């Protein structure tokens, strides 16, 4: 049972998704055709015999980045019916993604995960892979998260969002997008984790002395992530994290809900030798700002909770030791109404590495996810680009010819407003 | 004739269960299959008391195995042991309480629960004479807490004559390994204070300290901890399932070591306890035993006795040993250690001994001290409680259950009221 | 001495026949092709209660074959033990009654019944002294339902001093596989009621749950289904076949059984049942027998005995057993349960025992309970009927097989006052 | 014993007999010759030694069609007495096929049919293969049906029928035809199974990925779901339905009597590989709108009754499950007046599918024939099409001409009202 369906939104959620796939298929032994010569029924429908299909649906309003998919190595992987593709994208116009484009493909999306929910016995919930910056991945994104909040009610979704960069932006609208989209994001999703392609690529230059990093290797090491939180479903070890368990850990108000995750070690064949990667390390490594998946500073935040997720060759009094050194050390503070900020997930199988990645093998590696209240600061930069657009009113006509009207602006911006504001209370001490 | 009904519930409460299973069975000589293999007539005599005999010269565990994840149960059934138990035993959910109390207390364990109550009023039924049930638990989580809790009171109001035994483990901020730990732990507290007649305080740092300090055991494992339980577990029903000198079981323990209804919080302690190297240096005499059980390093508790004052302390000895011994090192004891133990209880220990020692040993003892220094352990939970309730931090996730902020203010109470009796009677 | 002569009609009741004479056949060491091949002198004793013996050291069931449709009486005669059975007892019909009872009751049920009535003349004149009928079919359909009630009526008019005995499958709204199953239920019910001595009621959702919770089967067939109710069957006349120490034949365990004429409609129950890997786990003993049977979840009708009270209970029990330790657990049942036994017949369980047990076993039970829960049963068929009735849905067929709608109400209404009648007794 | 005898009218009648007497071959193990190197006698006579004959008649006013079938592949399966043609068409005409041009060929067609039925011991009763639209298939049908139903009287009728599409129609006389067929169809058919083009048509595309489907796709799919119903009849299995028996649950009122036809799964070879086509999954799929035969909303209708008939590897148990999930499914609404609606038929007999078709093989099929209100649906729009064209008397003078009265027009149309009132009247719930 405890099937866990994803969806995959717009070019980045397509791209990404396809890594995790390429991921999990691995991790289960499953061959690019769906053969493998069990836990994997977690990520996997089984038929007949010497088959096995990812709970996934793929969706984007444009057909090139899907019709890859059709075309490529993975092509027998998916059936047909999950990859759903319009004609026209959403242009970069979250009205376009959310109304005009979006409510011609909306129906059958829904229809076709409906079919994919009803395969499944034990639903944990969704994991929702889409951008905060295109159309698509906001407006379609916040309208499907509409309808199968509508639809499921107390499901728990997951959205893994490629949120802006402060300097590195990729487009000029990104702004109007991201402001939109969160302000749906806030009410219908249960936790999520915002990522910058920033700091990604930082991360790879940094630490796994790559002069070029290209998309390829962010959505790798993305995966990685989301594997780290779904192997505690599809595997076992000494100490385990479900979903609902997490969400109940990490999740102090019903609001604030973004955690940051961050992954150690990240690593070079030839860097990792010379390397004594011990739990203590990794664990220590994990709470420094240069290893963050959001660029912006801890160290000017405070931190509310903490799961850390260990696998591969841990053992849990280690991991306690390495939590008393955090403990001691002035530079991570947590608030004072978090006496214990530790949720600790532990699991018997290695990171598994893709052949051809960057990452180099590891015995032991750790996924944190934390509540911080640092992460405001990308809000309040976002916030500010936003600000600056609005006062000219620059672009809004396009938004508002698709049907979108002014006033909606304002309110998003208002309710951002109101979430940076409820992050800083919690922040300050009694 | 004095037949005992063991119930696990949880993660932890499972698999310290399924160890403590697994030595008893070797102490009463049962196999991985059921059948008894032992050399001894001892052995067989008081079977009864632990395992109902099946067809075809077979044993089977009085055991009762509750989660509400299929995980633990499918872990258990797959361990060295797991085919001994009774398939229609595993009563569990396929959901989880994700470390929420009110999930386990009044939600899905609420669903749960009549199953496991069928199962045990069976299980009551096969025995001619059950004295009572021991419960294995942890007071951090959700389904061990919250479900075993329920269960707990579920069985109370249809046996309100029998003894009613929890060996739970408890949250330590050191060894913290959740968030809501405290509020699980106060609301357990609290149900447990009412309705158990005894209950052991079993402490996952102390036993690490024990590991690390006193074993050398320089990478212990939870099985390794869980191993220490168990011997202690077995420690106290040693009286009901051999002969002996002098003969006390759980009812005879607890009146001795009971003064007021609500003290009855043991802090556990088991000897010998040697490292593999340090074994050749030592005396194998009751005089070292003494000296072990009383330090305050090989208490499973982590409270300081020197902090408070031992209201009774029971003391269970197997092995063949000299009565006389036994009572001269006890006398040392209390004379020697006057300002540790209350002076309006005259004669602090009470003694047992069993004839037959645990096997590997000798002789060995099992120590069972009603402390007032307990309190530090309910103190500290009560100010993390208060430190996170102050804000309403994660009380949302109770109320989306059905509990109500009161309950919280509640409990809080319930346990600062015990915190203060315990202190009362130390002066 | 003492000939029960076997009925089929319809499907269903070909199928259970058909399986039950499987069962008797082994039991009395029958082979496929009718000869004795057994071991104990026991098995042949009693062998006229249920066979013939032909020429040539062969045994032919005194059983007769009836359907509407050739294709059921083709599968009986291809299947294992198919030419046990004498040619000339099947008698079968070529156009089938289409789930119409008007039908199987008044229409080609009349045209076929007169070889029936004729063939079983004979079988009664062959046996020296016939005790009665057994009947097996199901009450939705129209062949079982119609026809067979009519061979009922007319099977009394001719025999009114001999023992009437159905094994009647009801229909079940969760396991609801016909439209107008209510109608045919309705019709035949109300003619059972004045015909019938006892009445099994046999409900295949009971069943489904029996071999899902209690057998542990994946995947059960009709098959399956149908083995529960042939083994039950076999259990009722045990004490006819066989030596014993206290006996009860099928007039016995009706006058023990039933106080008042109409109150005929037993539940029935079968004991020991367990998994292939939940039998190693348990004990081969009477007092688990005991507590096996009197269950609710052991039941082979859809009817909660929690929902009613037992007006009397007969139990069977089959293998070499202790008569006190019988006695004792039947009192204790009784003593125990008192609030679920009407409190004006004291005494409310007959007991029998039959010295054979059944192959593979040791010991076995076969429970018959008079329950007035089994209102519930008739209840739910009553509202169905209702739902239809009110609109006229349905009729038509029916009044174009000569029925008039004055009938329905007719049957409706008896069935409602049989209802009645049950809770009167219940109070 | 047991057999079916079938009556094939005109060109759509023909070729849909084609079809299934293509599949009956396949079925049975007959080749195009009648020789086969028990239950196929239910549609075949054996004559001498070698040679099985269709118990089949096929009708046509003009020579075209049938000569196809005289010229072609199962020239040898069929006797030439059993395929009757006239000279002259009835011209879209339906007095022309009912008078007019049916008056030469009626009799010699009855004379055939009483010398096929004299050969059969155990006579089950027709099935009859025609088109609403078309001049022979409304005029000449109806008037046999009457004939048929005078000389045998209390025998079961079942007609199969091409009823006219909302906008896929290939003929303007269209709703004349069918008006006037439907008037005879409701006194002299026991249960007439409504088929429409479009309906398949879209299936056909969506279900199948055809591109271009042609009259040989939809007519090869319709033969399966005769298939079904003749299988009970053909083969043996756990539960088994009658004609008599299918009649009794699926018709509660005698004028009540046109259960719509749903078939599941309908799938290609390669889409099937990756599906886990589980009974639960094929009954849900049965109550599903876009599968249906007809062009209609079952969401806005209620049932009344549904015949269920599962054919291959199928146990009871998980039918009865699924039966009670379709309860539970608040959009599936049945009127109050039937509490349990399910007949179900179980038949060991996998579906046997037709070299070079656009069905994939399965190891269970499943044929839904459901009465629900909805259908009158249909007959709403046919009526709104006809009382246009009358409003005007447009073409009315040809019927006129070839000897109907204007008389009859209005009558047809009176009876069709009545029909479409009387349906819903049993729809309202009490
Ligand atoms: N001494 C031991 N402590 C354990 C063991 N397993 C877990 N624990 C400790 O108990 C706490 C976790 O408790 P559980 O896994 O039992 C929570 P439970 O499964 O009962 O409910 P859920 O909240 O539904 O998971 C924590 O302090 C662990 O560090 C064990 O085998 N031995
Ligand atoms: N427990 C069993 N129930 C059965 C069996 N066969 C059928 N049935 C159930 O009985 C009902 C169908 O009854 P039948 O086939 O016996 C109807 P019958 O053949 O007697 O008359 P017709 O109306 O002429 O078919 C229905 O509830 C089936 O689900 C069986 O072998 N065992
Ligand atoms: N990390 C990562 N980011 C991506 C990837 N592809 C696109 N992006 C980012 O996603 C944002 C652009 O959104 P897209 O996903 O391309 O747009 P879309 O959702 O398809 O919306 P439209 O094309 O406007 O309909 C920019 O911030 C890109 O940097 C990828 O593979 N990985
Ligand atoms: N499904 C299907 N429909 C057909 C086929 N052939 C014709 N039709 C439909 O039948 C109707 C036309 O009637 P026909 O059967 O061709 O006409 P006819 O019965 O021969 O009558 P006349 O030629 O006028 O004497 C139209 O609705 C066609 O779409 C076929 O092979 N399959
Ligand atoms: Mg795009
Ligand atoms: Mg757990
Ligand atoms: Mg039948
Ligand atoms: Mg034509």
């Amino acid at each position: 049972m405890r099937e866990c369906i994803s969806i995959h939104v717009g070019q980045a959620g397509v791209q990404i998704g396809n890594a995790c796939w390429e991921l999990y298929c691995l991790e289960h032994g499953i061959q690019p055709d769906g053969q493998m010569p069990d836990s994997f029924n977690t990520f996997f429908s089984e038929t007949g015999a010497g088959k096995h299909v990812p709970r996934a649906v793929f969706v984007d309003l444009e057909p090139t980045v899907i019709d890859e998919v059709r075309t490529g190595t993975y092509r027998q992987l998916f059936h047909p019916e999950q990859l759903i593709t319009g004609k026209e994208d959403a242009a970069n116009n979250y009205a376009r993604g959310h109304y005009t484009i979006g409510k011609e493909i909306i129906d059958l999306v829904l229809d076709r995960i409906r079919k994919l929910a009803d395969q499944c016995t034990g639903l944990q919930g969704f994991l929702v892979f889409h951008s905060f910056g295109g159309g698509t991945g906001s407006g379609f994104t916040s309208l499907l998260m509409e309808r199968l909040s509508v639809d499921y009610g107390k499901k728990s979704k997951l959205e893994f969002s490629i949120y802006p960069a402060p300097q590195v932006s990729t487009a000029v609208v990104e702004p109007y997008n991201s402001i939109l989209t969160t302000h749906t994001t806030l009410e219908h999703s249960d936790c999520a984790f915002m990522v910058d392609n920033e700091a990604i690529y930082d991360i790879c230059r940094r630490n796994l002395d790559i002069e070029r990093p290209t998309y390829t290797n962010l959505n790798r090491l993305i995966s990685q992530i989301v594997s780290s939180i779904t192997a505690s479903l599809r595997f076992d070890g000494a100490l385990n994290v479900d979903l609902t368990e997490f969400q109940t850990n990490l999740v102090p108000y019903p609001r604030i809900h973004f955690p940051l995750a961050t992954y150690a070690p990240v690593i070079s064949a030839e860097k990792a030798y010379h390397e004594q990667l011990s739990v203590a390390e990794i664990t220590n490594a994990c709470f420094e700002p240069a290893n963050q998946m959001v660029k912006c500073d801890p160290r000017h935040g405070k931190y509310m909770a903490c799961c850390l997720l260990y696998r591969g060759d841990v053992v849990p009094k280690d991991v306690n030791a390495a939590i008393a050194t955090i403990k001691t050390k002035r530079s991570i503070q947590f608030v004072d109404w978090c006496p214990t900020g530790f949720k600790v997930g532990i699991n018997y199988q290695p990171p598994t590495v893709v052949p051809g990645g960057d990452l180099a093998k590891v015995q032991r590696a750790v996924c944190m996810l934390s509540n911080t209240t640092a992460i405001a600061e990308a809000w309040a930069r976002l916030d500010h680009k936003f600000d600056l657009m609005y006062a000219k009113r620059a672009f809004v006509h396009w938004y508002v010819g698709e049907g979108m009207e002014e006033g909606e602006f304002s309110e998003a911006r208002e309710d951002m407003a109101a979430l940076e504001k409820d992050y800083e209370e919690v922040g300050v001490d009694s | 004739m004095r037949e005992i009904v063991h119930i696990q519930a949880g993660q932890c409460g499972n698999q310290i269960g399924a160890k403590f299973w697994e030595v008893i069975s070797d102490e009463h000589g049962i196999d991985p299959t059921g059948s008894y293999h032992g050399d001894s007539d001892l052995q067989l005599e008081r079977i009864n008391v632990y395992y109902n005999e099946a067809a075809g010269n077979k044993y089977v565990p009085r055991a009762i195995l509750v989660d509400l994840e299929p995980g633990t149960m499918d872990s258990v059934r797959s361990g060295p042991f797991g085919q001994i138990f009774r398939p229609d035993n595993f009563v569990f959910g396929q959901s989880g309480a994700g470390n929420n109390w009110a999930k386990g207390h009044y939600t899905e364990g609420a669903e749960l629960v009549d199953s496991v109550l069928d199962v045990v009023r069976k299980e009551s039924e096969s025995c001619d004479c059950l004295q009572g049930f021991q419960l294995t638990h942890s007071l951090g989580g959700g389904t061990g807490s919250g479900m075993g809790t329920l269960l707990i009171s579920k069985i109370r109001e249809e046996y309100p004559d029998r003894i009613m035994n929890t060996f739970s483990v408890v949250p330590s901020p050191k060894v913290s390994d959740t968030v809501v730990e405290p509020y699980n732990a106060t609301l357990s507290v609290h149900q447990l204070v009412e309705n158990t007649d005894e209950t052991y305080c079993i402490d996952n740092e102390a036993l690490y300290d024990i590991c690390f300090r006193t074993l050398k055991l320089t990478t212990p494992t939870y099985g390794d901890l869980n191993h220490l339980v168990s011997a202690t577990m077995s420690g106290v029903t040693t009286c009901l399932r051999f002969p002996g000198q002098l003969n006390a079981d759980l009812r005879k323990l607890a009146v001795n070591m009971v003064p007021f209804p609500r003290l009855h919080f043991f802090m556990p302690g088991f000897a010998p306890l040697t490292s593999r190297g340090s074994q050749q240096y030592r005396a194998l005499t009751v005089p070292e035993l003494t000296q072990q059980m009383f330090d305050a390093k090989n208490m499973m508790a982590a409270c300081d006795p020197r902090h408070g004052r031992y209201l009774t302390v029971a003391a269970v000895f197997r092995g063949r040993m000299s009565m006389k011994e036994v009572d001269e090192q006890m006398l040392n004891v209390q004379n020697k250690n006057s300002s540790y133990f209350v002076e309006w209880i005259p004669n602090n220990v009470k003694t047992a001994v069993c004839d037959i020692p645990p096997r590997g040993l000798k002789m060995s003892a099992t120590f069972i001290g009603n402390s007032t220094a307990i309190q530090e352990l309910f103190k500290r939970i009560s100010e993390q409680f208060t430190a996170m309730f102050r804000r309403k931090a994660f009380l949302h996730w109770y109320t989306g259950e059905g509990m109500d902020e009161m309950e919280f203010t509640e409990a809080e109470s319930n346990m600062n009221d015990l915190v203060s009796e315990y202190q009362q009677y130390q002066d």
